[PDB]
RNA sequence: CGCUACUACCGAUUGGAUGGUUUAGUGAGGCCCUCGGAUCGGCCCCGCCGGGGUCGGCCCACGGCCCUGGCGGAGCGCUGA
RNA sequence: UGGUGACUCUAGAUAACCUCGGGCCGAUCGCACGCCCCCCGUGGCGGCGACGACCCAUUCGAACGUCUGCCCUAUCAACUUUCGAUGGUAGUCGCCGUGCCUACCAUGGUGACCACGGGUGACGGGGAAUCAGGGUUCGAUUCCGGAGAGGGAGCCUGAGAAACGGCUACCACAUCCAAGGAAGGCAGCAGGCGCGCAAAUU
RNA sequence: AAACUGCGAAUGGCUCAUUAAAUCAGUUAUGGUUCCUUUGGUCGCUCGUACUUGGAUAACUGUGGUAAUUCU
């Protein structure tokens, strides 16, 4: 499972490689266009929502 | 087909264009306008059959882009565009005017005429039909249509327009014992005065002319335009006067001048 | 598709053709707009040659005249009460071309009587609210009052369209193709053709 | 009353027959104006068709059709359908190697107007060409003759 | 009548075969109608950043009335696709 | 008002309507640039074209109709009408006229002058071979019409297509695959296989 | 250059399987229809921010997925 980040105020791409399904939970079960909180995928991502 | 067809077998093009066989397989198909497919000359034709001023047709597109050619007093740069009968071209920079007309042999002839005569044309009336607010309209053989016209005008007339303004100057009635020219059928080509006009209702009419020597005939009351009043064309005539010969005559006179050349 | 073409039909003679081309485009057929009554809605057919056909699917409001009177008017349509074609299409309330349909009168009461000053439609019980009244017995000079009498010799009209009044409906008939341009217009019946169209329904009944 | 046989109203579109008129007009006569029309070409309109009160909008005469095209005759054969007969044309066509002549013929549908009237099997009738008016029918009856046997 | 060969006919019977029809029962896909509403906007309610006028206590401070550019959150409020 | 052999034609008048899946009534581009005013401006005016657009007329057509005309076959003599066959009335659909379709009605329509059915090594003509005068046979084939794109069917776009060097399915074949998928139509020019007595350069 | 927009791609070329009043030929009709384009005519004929209004999308720059396509 791969994800593709973008930040648009910077507009920065940022190609990420997870192998980890507690990091994957969150996501599944959502459909797009949905707004999840991005903290379990390490302890950069504290406050971020994607 | 599914639609319109672009392209025109040469074998199968008019008659009077006198396209020889061999030179390729299509044949220059007419532009839509003011002339029906099979009553038109291609300005390429004329250009470059009938004046031998271009060789190819590239040549007559690298005349036409010069805006050299004009027809009715406007220049086209279309080489296919359909010039009928009774119009005018011009050519500036030689300094020329032509007007189609007919032949006896039923084919346009090179006619060249004064650039005072230049200034206008003869149109047949075809149609005349009151529009909104009860304004008269006046169609005319060459897909004119002219607003408040006079109200003695009526269908199968001739009417003198200035191809400068594009206005009626005069007119002369359908009657008998005017000059009429045939446009179609067997007798085209022929110049004569109008005898008699037969009716028939719910079929096409009948008109008798006959020429200056005397010889009769008869055509269909649409293929028939009125020249000039009585006996005075108002335009100038082609080398022959509208009389068609036999081919004995033709023989003769043909014999007649090789003896009396050299 | 829905083709309407001819040669899918047996010979004069009773005996059946084969067919040299298939289906064109130029002989296609739709499915048919059934009319029925309700809020306006309408839906555009692009047809041959790129222009429009308006398929009325649902209409409540048409303008109807009043022939005699020479009185259009916009008015609602309220049911379907006869179709001269088939006895299906009452029940369904369809609206199609040539059906009896009956429609409300006031907007043609208000003309009659701002017109010719009469009372129209009212109650033997001659119960009255003051804007009738201002219209009826409005203060007018000696010029008016007599173009108005002149108007009052006129003023006579059939008991049938009377009675109709007194109900509220009127009876019309749809001279216009809902299916083909979207709207739903015709006249108001009256003389023989109203009596003909009455002993029609009350035979139905 | 006898003119109104179907369950759709009978009348001639073009005339208003609505038109309300003082008390003293109505006592004198209920006479709807008749609307016809000349077909043309030489062809005059049946006294029939005039005063008559029947409502037939194939009528060459009182209904909306356009007589154009071609003229042609027949004798009547047959008289079974609704305002409409059916009629023989008889002609030979010729045979070139032999130099002779088959005797063939023809069968037509044409509408007959109810404005014609003591039309009998075996007498001629002059068409004329209009608009298909069904699916074997384009030409309408213009004039009737009678045969030879008329006493 | 007894020899020698060929073609064409019948006819125990059922095979390898295809092709063409139709009775009934299903029936892909497009099109039409009636629903449906993932999602994307615009308008109102607040809040703080910014520019034009004016009003008020007025002296380079701060509110009122409108507009105006952005940003964040509500209302199953409204509306359009 | 004007016109036709013939209008329920064109034009005129009156009362209204005018579709949110909405008719028009210019928020477009180039080249030369100049005349005028109590003026220096919100400056006013102006020449040729290009593009676009509602509606008439014209041109190129297309589509439905009228009359006449086609090869053998009776060991094909009655056919059509339940599921439209013939006609009437009112509608629906269609770009329009019409059983084109629907509902209610009448019993009609065709046929030894050959209907109906079957066969055709049948696309139709302009034409070709042979021929004293008659006639017999051929016409797949460069021109004019028609039909088709392996067989059927249904559509999008567009002025115009039931289009196939467009799409969507079924039927028959058939290509790549990492087995999860993806992609097909030479009766266009060459060329290849097969078929055959029988026909050319990738 | 690329890309958005406009037009054409319904012409041409090939073959003769189907098809026997069907196709087709001559002769008439559309007063019973549609018509890109060309040509000509109309285009202050309506009495009710304009010194030019609004939001997006490619090409481009960057991040990617599939064994595979003129996929995205
Ligand atoms: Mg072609
Ligand atoms: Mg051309
Ligand atoms: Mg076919
Ligand atoms: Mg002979
Ligand atoms: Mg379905
Ligand atoms: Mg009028
Ligand atoms: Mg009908
Ligand atoms: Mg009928
Ligand atoms: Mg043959
Ligand atoms: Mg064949
Ligand atoms: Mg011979
Ligand atoms: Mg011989
Ligand atoms: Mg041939
Ligand atoms: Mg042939
Ligand atoms: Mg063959
Ligand atoms: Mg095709
Ligand atoms: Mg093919
Ligand atoms: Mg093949
Ligand atoms: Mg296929
Ligand atoms: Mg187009
Ligand atoms: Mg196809
Ligand atoms: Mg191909
Ligand atoms: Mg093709
Ligand atoms: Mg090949
Ligand atoms: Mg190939
Ligand atoms: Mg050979
Ligand atoms: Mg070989
Ligand atoms: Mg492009
Ligand atoms: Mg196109
Ligand atoms: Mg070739
Ligand atoms: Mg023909
Ligand atoms: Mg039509
Ligand atoms: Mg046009």
């Amino acid at each position: 499972m791969k994800l593709n980040i973008s930040f648009p105020a910077t507009g920065c791409q940022k190609l990420i490689e997870v192998d980890d399904e507690r990091k994957l939970r969150t996501f599944y079960e959502k459909r797009m266009a949905t707004e999840v909180a991005a903290d379990a995928l390490g302890e950069e991502w504290k406050g971020y929502v994607v | 087909a599914r639609g319109p067809k672009k392209h025109l077998k040469r074998v199968a093009a008019p008659k009077h264009w006198m396209l020889d066989k061999l030179t390729g397989v299509f044949a220059p198909r007419p532009s839509t306008g003011p002339h029906k497919l099979r009553e038109c000359l291609p300005l390429i034709i004329f250009l470059r059959n009938r004046l031998k001023y271009a060789l190819t047709g590239d040549e007559v597109k690298k005349i036409c882009m010069q805006r050299f050619i004009k027809i009715d007093g406007k220049v086209r740069t279309d080489i296919t565009y359909p010039a009928g009968f009774m119009d005018v071209i011009s050519i500036d920079k030689t300094g020329e005017n032509f007007r189609l007309i007919y032949d006896t042999k039923g084919r346009f002839a090179v006619h060249r005429i004064t650039p005072e005569e230049a200034k206008y044309k003869l149109c047949k009336v075809r149609k005349i039909f009151v529009g909104t607010k009860g304004i008269p309209h006046l169609v005319t053989h060459d897909a004119r249509t002219i607003r408040y016209p006079d109200p003695l005008i009526k269908v199968n007339d001739t009417i003198q327009i200035d191809l400068e303004t594009g206005k009626i100057t005069d007119f002369i009635k359908f009657d008998t014992g005017n000059l009429c020219m045939v446009t179609g059928g067997a007798n085209l080509g022929r110049i004569g005065v109008i005898t008699n006009r037969e009716r028939h209702p719910g079929s096409f009419d009948v008109v008798h002319v006959k020429d200056a020597n005397g010889n009769s005939f008869a055509t269909r009351l649409s293929n028939i335009f009125v020249i000039g009043k009585g006996n005075k064309p108002w335009i100038s005539l082609p080398r022959g006067k509208g009389i068609r010969l036999t081919i004995a005559e033709e023989r003769d006179k043909r014999l007649a001048a090789k003896q009396s050349s050299g | 598709g829905i083709s309407r073409d001819n040669w899918h039909k047996r010979r004069k003679t009773g005996g059946k053709r084969k067919p040299y081309h298939k289906k064109r485009k130029y002989e296609l057929g739709r499915p048919a707009a059934n009319t029925k009554i309700g809020p306006r809605r309408i839906h555009t057919v692009r047809v041959r040659g790129g222009n429009k056909k308006y398929r009325a699917l649902r209409l409540d409001v048409g303008n109807f005249s009043w022939g005699s009177e020479c009185c259009t008017r916009k008015t609602r349509i309220i049911d379907v009460v006869y179709n001269a074609s088939n006895n299906e299409l009452v029940r369904t309330k369809t609206l199609v071309k040539n059906c009896i349909v009956l429609i409300d009168s006031t907007p043609y009461r208000q003309w009659y009587e701002s017109h010719y000053a009469l009372p129209l439609g009212r109650k033997k019980g001659a119960k009255l609210t003051p804007e009738e009244e201002e219209i009826l017995n409005k203060k007018r000079s000696k010029k008016i009052q007599k173009k108005y009498d002149e108007r009052k010799k006129n003023a006579k009209i059939s008991s049938l369209l009377e009675e109709q009044f007194q109900q509220g409906k009127l009876l019309a008939c749809i001279a216009s193709r809902p299916g083909q341009c979207g709207r739903a217009d015709g006249y108001v019946l009256e003389g023989k053709e109203l009596e003909f169209y009455l002993r029609k329904i009350k035979a139905r009944k | 009353a006898d003119i109104q046989t179907e369950r759709a109203y009978q009348k001639q579109p073009t005339i208003f027959q609505n038109k309300k008129r003082v008390l003293l007009g109505e006592t004198g006569k209920e006479k709807l104006p008749r609307y016809y029309k000349n077909i043309g070409l030489g062809f005059k309109t049946p006294k029939e068709a005039i005063e008559g009160t029947y409502i037939d909008k194939k009528c060459p005469f009182t209904g909306n059709v356009s007589i154009r095209g071609r003229i042609l005759s027949g004798v009547v054969t047959k008289m079974k359908m609704q305002r409409t007969i059916v009629i023989r044309r008889d002609y030979l066509h010729y045979i070139r190697k032999y130099n002779r002549f088959e005797k063939r013929h023809k069968n037509m549908s044409v509408h007959l107007s109810p404005c014609f009237r003591d039309v009998q099997i075996g007498d001629i009738v002059t068409v004329g060409e209009c608009r298909p008016l069904s699916k074997t029918v384009r030409f309408n009856v213009l004039k009737v003759t009678k045969a030879a046997g008329t006493k």
